């Protein structure tokens, strides 16, 4: 349904965002560079 | 109400009403939090006193007030002072607030202390009350019976104990395959997220044992582990499992997989062990890779689709007595026909070749080894009339055959090493002539490939004496060759000797060759190689800095490390020596091979700058990153670089575009047609500049490269592992703007896109349609296409294991494994 | 400007958790309307593509009642303030909607809606006390006071900026009216007001 | 002292110009209108 | 620019392409007209790079003894008042010109506004260059005064 | 089945909600930092592009 097995919804979202946030460490690197570039 | 009554009770000195007061305060501590915060040192005085039982209660009040204050660290200190009354907030719809921050606080402590020691469970840095909360929260994930949550958060906390227990308990075999799947998620999550090498090493190695307790399992999963750690003992142990089965199909299949995936240096120690474990010589033939190369030869022999008329139109436009023009074509056609021995180039252009001399004639000879790349059986034979001592007309042909012979045995030249070395040691006593230099130059490039990653100190010594001759072209060629042979070793003698020699030499060519040869040596050595990088950039010499960029590229290849990437970005913008800047951007693509998705966002910044060399380095980096898989955004950043008037920028961009779109069609990317015609237009003009015509024609051959049988595979998806071979092809390719022969190295990066089914008992937009079409065995099958392939349920050839779903060798079980059914002949069988 | 059972039609038509029952009580008292609770007005859940479509929802492959429930609360609360009636009508609105939202942890998106609900409940209650002194109005203000600060603590957890800011206003207003500026001095010292 | 205060107020107005101005610019590159 | 003679016969045989083999170089032609006649009929021109050492750099970059005598040394403060007067007046004229412009700047087509209401040189831009030079000039000057007055006595 | 407003049937799927703010605040903290930093990196880009 939409609330039948809510713990399967919780697990997929938590797992995938862990991978994406390493790549979001690369976006804080990009922000640090352009402050020097200008 | 007011917190005013609550104060009164604290100021009153009767014991009964102070004990009462804490209970009143915690009841409405979600209404009066700001108010009671002002007179809270009173409550610390009660907490200290042991005239109370409500020391727990006194402490628990502080926790709630500090969270609402905004200070989370202290809220948790008082959480742990309070003792209990915290397991009731794990099921409330109001306050879970204080609990969650504790979990976050664990992760802080763990990171500091895992690096010091794995054991931090005996450490007192970690509070036991802090542990209990983190540990039971992960346990509650398993009570709801989703295990990903428990493995996901345990990796972060550096928890080895809980990850060990979790998988061990998941072995419950109600499907062997279901247990293996849970192992796959964790193997992925460690590698891509955690750069901490020490934790990663433990987590991969532990996975092996859980697979192998189960009898039916995936050996693709077992093999993955072996290549990440590069431990030859797991490998021999994997074979020990398979020798107990006496299973012909699995051992042969994972062996083909293994040679591609695992390091060349790794294979050499592995075979010596298998001989003494006791194995059949069939297997040890595979592990050499000589059979496996022939299987690739066949695939290319059959399917290569090449435009011979395009070769003529380019031939007409690009003159042969015009030397630069002649080179572009030789190289280009060499890539297009690359893979199988095709004598079409020779016959098409039969008078045209002889028109050229100097390095244009050097390239044409060595371009034969790009076309005839692989073809090991016939390796000496086809290059035979161009060999020193059967050719003497030109010094160029004599040298350029040795180099072309080296491509032929590139990664395969265990025999070839001695044969090339004889010529070098004969020529290393000379002071050398310019006649000799051209012969000696191709020997040194060739032996480099032949001895690539075989750790020949014989070759290191031999080429050191050539560098010490101080010869014009050969000193640079020798320098490259040592780096190739001694790839990855990180030998400190070699590192220092070459670093010093740059000042010693007075030739610029020779200086450039050393700087980048140190790059090759510090491959995969990341921050063990930090020290040399720092020094190379410290050099006031542009050539040493130019190689420094690539030394980062290779030390930190295929791991997205912010430090590696930061040094490159900063040098690139901040420096005034144009070579160095250009190199640095190209290095970015190499570091970030793995996260190839982030690359266009990062390097859009650099292409924006209108400095020529910056733009030129941008183009190759996108080329490198998206070579195996194309991205729309990647392509766009290149499109206004074919419309920049500077021709160096045009050369790079055209090659990059064909690098991204190698065998991609126009019903697969509607931009394929537009870009392809742009190259043809430059070739037609003879009123465009020669720099441009040179870039355009090289790219043209790259677009049809291999006969459109190959595409570049930076990283295999065989077991999900980086492909070393391709890195070396790409980085040597990038040296071509400064030395035209070195272009030819792109051939190492071409990887066949095919499924080769083998019968095991002799070893002979948004695409998906619900309408199949039939594909024949050993035809070009793209990586994208491999997942839309599914064996027919009941077929005569059925894959032995559950199909990996990507290009490579899949050994088949033939249902009736004895019939005389039609076979595809093999290049090995064609001989004998 | 336009009818009063116009709210009733939408609320009945969607699948409600109890909200329809809560709306209907109010209207029966002022002369009941039961018209347009007949099929085609109590059978359909309002055309949608798949988002909460009539067929999909009745079959219970979906029950995306979530946002729709928040919007139902906003309609009834508004309709009271528009009518300009106080006493009991207010008390009914307060009792139903406050625990409905707190028996689930609101998602980020739903949470910004419920700050506007907290406003109207509080405003009717305050003016009800300022209508007239009553021994029943007085005891109910302690009830109200408790909920305000509890709402704010939830708003802190999700760091949703507009929820918190709106809730901060209501606490300050109530302090100003009760003459507990002493209690308010502390509160303003622990602000960090979002401007986002 | 008086001049010192005015300048800082001016500088903070620049900062508020910076956060606001470039934030919607980014969005137009993101959305499709080509 | 540099030249080097090549054999007349070699040019007949198409051996000017020979001279650029084994690199892309920094190839560019800085001058034609008589140059490209003489190249064609005699020579192969060379590009020019510069060598210098790290010692020689330091010698070249150093060109003042007043390196340390330029932030303690100052200019007369009458000259500074003249400069502030000049600067403020100039930007006052540019502001009136800007004000005439920005009575509209609201109709369709930027280019039409630039002609009609002069945005010829853009008085916004023009005022920015002038503002920024004198603003930076004053911060150094005050800083020089305040260093000397407090430190020396 | 169970509704997506409040959780139907207490401490079966409300026990799941009971352990939900532990997963969810971790990535909300991550979320809040990177939305404003996503905005900020594109902001200072636009600026160095104009320069």
């Amino acid at each position: 349904n939409n609330n039948s097995a809510l713990s399967n919804v919780n697990s997929d979202i938590y797992f995938k965002l862990k991978k994406l946030e390493k790549e979001y460490e690369l976006l804080t690197l990009q922000e640090d560079y352009i402050k020097d570039e200008q | 109400t007011t917190a005013a009554p609550l104060l009164a009770l604290l100021r009153e000195n009767q014991d009964s009403v102070k004990t009462y007061a804490l209970e009143s305060i915690n009841n409405v501590v979600d209404q009066l939090w700001s108010e009671i915060s002002n007179e809270l040192p009173d409550i610390e005085a009660l907490y200290d006193d042991d005239t109370f039982s409500d020391r727990e209660m006194a402490a628990l009040i502080a926790s709630k007030v500090y969270y609402n204050l905004g200070e989370y660290e202290s809220a948790v200190k008082y959480a742990l002072a309070a003792k209990d009354r915290f397991d009731i907030d794990e099921k409330s719809q109001f306050v879970e607030t204080i609990v969650s921050k504790s979990i976050e606080m664990y992760v802080q402590e763990a990171s500091k202390q895992y690096t010091k020691d794995e054991q931090f469970y005996t450490k007192d840095i970690i509070d036991p009350k802090l542990t209990s909360i983190f540990e039971r929260m992960i346990e509650k994930c398993l009570k709801a019976s989703e295990l990903k949550l428990a493995l996901g958060i345990a990796l972060e906390g550096y928890r080895l104990d809980i990850i060990e227990s979790a998988l061990k308990s998941k072995l419950d075999q109600d499907s062997t395959s279901e247990n293996v799947k849970i192992i796959n998620y964790l193997l992925t999550l460690a590698i891509t997220t955690v750069t901490n090498s020490k934790f990663r090493s433990s987590i991969l190695r532990k996975s092996f044992d859980f697979l192998m307790n189960m009898p039916n399992c995936d050996y693709l999963t077992l093999n993955k582990v072996v290549v990440n750690l590069n431990d030859a003992g797991l490998a021999l142990q994997l074979f020990k499992k398979l020798k107990e089965e006496n299973d012909e199909g699995l051992s042969a299949q994972i062996a083909f997989d293994l040679v591609s995936s695992a390091s060349q240096q790794l294979l050499e120690i592995l075979v010596t062990e298998l001989t003494a474990q006791g194995y059949d010589p069939a297997l040890l033939n595979i592990l050499s890779g000589l059979p496996t190369c022939d299987y690739y030869n066949t695939f290319l022999l059959n399917n290569k689709n090449i435009d011979i008329g395009l070769l003529n139109k380019s031939k007409s436009s690009l003159d042969g007595k015009f030397s630069l023009f002649h080179t572009a074509v030789s190289v280009a056609n060499g890539f297009m026909h690359a893979g199988t021995t095709d004598n079409s180039f020779i016959k098409a252009n039969l008078p045209w070749l002889g028109k050229a001399q100097n390095w244009a004639k050097f390239t044409a000879t060595a371009s034969l080894g790009v076309i005839h790349k692989g073809n090991l059986l016939e390796g000496k034979k086809v290059m035979a009339p161009y060999l020193p001592g059967s050719r003497a007309s030109s010094r160029f042909i004599k040298g350029g055959s040795l180099y072309g012979l080296g491509l032929i045995y590139a990664g395969f030249g265990r025999d070839t090493t001695d044969y090339l070395k004889n010529i070098i040691v004969e020529n290393s006593g000379t002071s050398g002539d310019e006649d000799v230099d051209v012969l000696l130059h191709g020997a040194s490039l060739g032996i480099g490939l032949a001895a690539m990653g075989s750790a020949n100190i014989e070759v290191y010594e031999a080429l050191k004496e050539v560098l010490y001759n101080d010869s014009a072209t050969s000193g640079e060629a020798a320098a490259l060759g040592m780096g190739l042979c001694m790839l990855g070793t990180g030998k400190p003698e070699a590192i220092h000797d070459m670093f010093t020699y740059s000042q010693e030499t007075q030739h610029g060519n020779i200086t450039r060759g050393l700087a980048v040869g140190l790059a090759l040596i510090n491959y995969g050595r990341q921050e063990l190689a930090d020290d040399l990088i720092t020094k190379m950039l410290a050099s006031d010499e542009s050539l040493l800095r130019y190689g420094g960029a690539f030394t980062i590229a290779l030390a930190y290849a295929g791991t997205g490390n912010n430090s590696a990437v930061k040094r490159l970005l900063h040098v690139a913008v901040s420096d005034s020596n144009d070579d160095v800047r250009r190199a640095a951007v190209i290095a970015l693509g190499f570091v970030l091979l793995r996260d190839y998705t982030t690359v266009p966002r990062i390097v859009q910044l650099l292409s924006k700058s209108h400095n020529a060399h910056v733009r030129c380095g941008t183009a190759f980096a996108l080329g490198i990153a998206c070579a195996g898989k194309g991205l729309q955004s990647a392509i766009d950043v290149l499109d206004p670089l074919t419309k920049d008037p500077v021709d160096f920028v045009r050369q790079a961009a055209m090659i990059a575009l064909s690098m991204i779109l190698i065998q991609q069609t126009e019903k697969l990317n509607p931009q394929v047609a537009d870009i392809n015609k742009n190259f043809l237009s430059v070739i037609t003009n003879k009123h465009q500049e020669g720099l441009a015509k040179f870039g355009a024609c090289v790219a043209q051959g790259i677009m049809n490269a291999g006969g459109r049988n190959v595409t570049i595979q930076l990283e295999n998806a065989d077991t999900g592992t980086l492909d070393t071979k391709s890195v070396v092809g790409l980085v040597m390719f990038s040296q071509f703007w400064y030395w035209f022969p070195l272009a030819h190295f792109l051939s190492l990066s071409f990887t066949p896109t095919t499924v080769i089914g083998i019968r095991g008992s002799d070893q002979a937009k948004n695409k998906y349609s619900s309408k199949p079409y039939k594909v024949d065995n050993m035809t070009r099958i793209l990586p994208q296409q491999s997942r839309y392939i599914s064996f027919i349920k009941d077929d005569r050839f059925v894959p032995v294991r559950k199909f990996k779903g990507n290009n490579g060798v899949v050994v088949l079980r033939d249902r009736e494994p004895k019939e005389p059914v039609a076979l595809i002949e093999t290049v090995r069988q064609m001989k004998d | 400007e336009l009818l009063n059972a116009e709210t009733l039609c939408f609320t009945v038509n969607v699948l409600y958790p109890d909200s329809s029952s809560f709306k209907k009580n109010l209207l029966k008292f002022i002369t009941s309307n039961h018209k347009s609770s007949v099929p085609g007005s109590a059978e359909l859940r309002n055309s949608y593509p798949a988002s909460f479509y009539s067929v999909n929802t009745e079959k219970k492959t979906i029950e995306v009642t979530a946002e729709i429930n928040c919007f139902m609360h906003l309609l009834v609360q508004l309709f009271l303030w528009d009518s300009k009636e106080l006493e009991q009508l207010v008390e009914f609105n307060r009792k139903v909607v406050i625990p409905n939202l707190l028996c689930y942890y609101n998602l980020r998106s739903l949470n910004l809606i419920n700050a506007k609900l907290w406003f109207y409940i509080y405003l009717s209650h305050e003016t009800l006390a300022r209508s007239s002194e009553e021994i029943n109005s007085d005891n109910q203000n302690i009830i109200l006071r408790s909920t305000m600060m509890k709402f704010l603590k939830i708003a802190s957890l999700k760091h949703d900026n507009e929820t918190k800011a709106m809730l901060i206003n209501l606490i300050l207003r109530d302090f100003l009216n009760n003459g507990e500026v002493d209690s308010a001095s502390d509160f303003i010292s622990k602000l960090e007001y979002p401007h986002t | 002292q008086v001049f010192d205060e005015r300048i800082k107020f001016a500088n903070q107005l620049h900062d508020e110009y910076l956060v606001s101005m470039r934030y919607p610019e980014d969005k137009k590159t993101q959305q499709n209108e080509k | 620019d540099a030249f080097r003679l090549i054999d007349t016969g070699a040019l007949i045989n198409n051996l000017e392409p020979r001279q650029t083999t084994s690199n892309t170089g920094l190839l560019n032609k800085a001058n034609i007209q008589a140059l490209i006649h003489g190249l064609n009929r005699h020579y192969y021109s060379l590009n020019i790079d510069y060598h210098k050492t790290a010692k020689e750099t330091k010698m070249l970059m150093n060109l003042h003894k007043e390196q340390w005598q330029s932030g303690l040394k100052m200019y007369d403060y009458e000259e500074k008042e003249e400069s502030n007067l000049a600067a403020t007046k100039s930007m006052v004229k540019i502001a009136e010109q800007y004000s005439k412009r920005i009575e509209e700047e609201k109709e369709l087509t930027e280019e039409e506004l630039k002609t009609r209401y002069v945005g010829r040189q853009d008085p916004k831009k023009h005022l920015s260059e002038t503002a920024d030079e004198t603003l930076e000039n004053n911060i150094v000057s005050v800083l020089t005064a305040g260093v000397n007055s407090v430190a020396i006595k | 089945m169970t509704a997506a407003v409040t959780s139907s049937n207490i401490v079966l799927e409300t026990h799941e909600s009971g352990i939900k703010p532990y997963f969810e605040q971790k990535i909300q903290e991550t979320e809040l930092k990177i939305r404003s930093k996503t905005e900020n990196v594109r902001r200072l880009e636009a600026q160095r592009n104009a320069l």
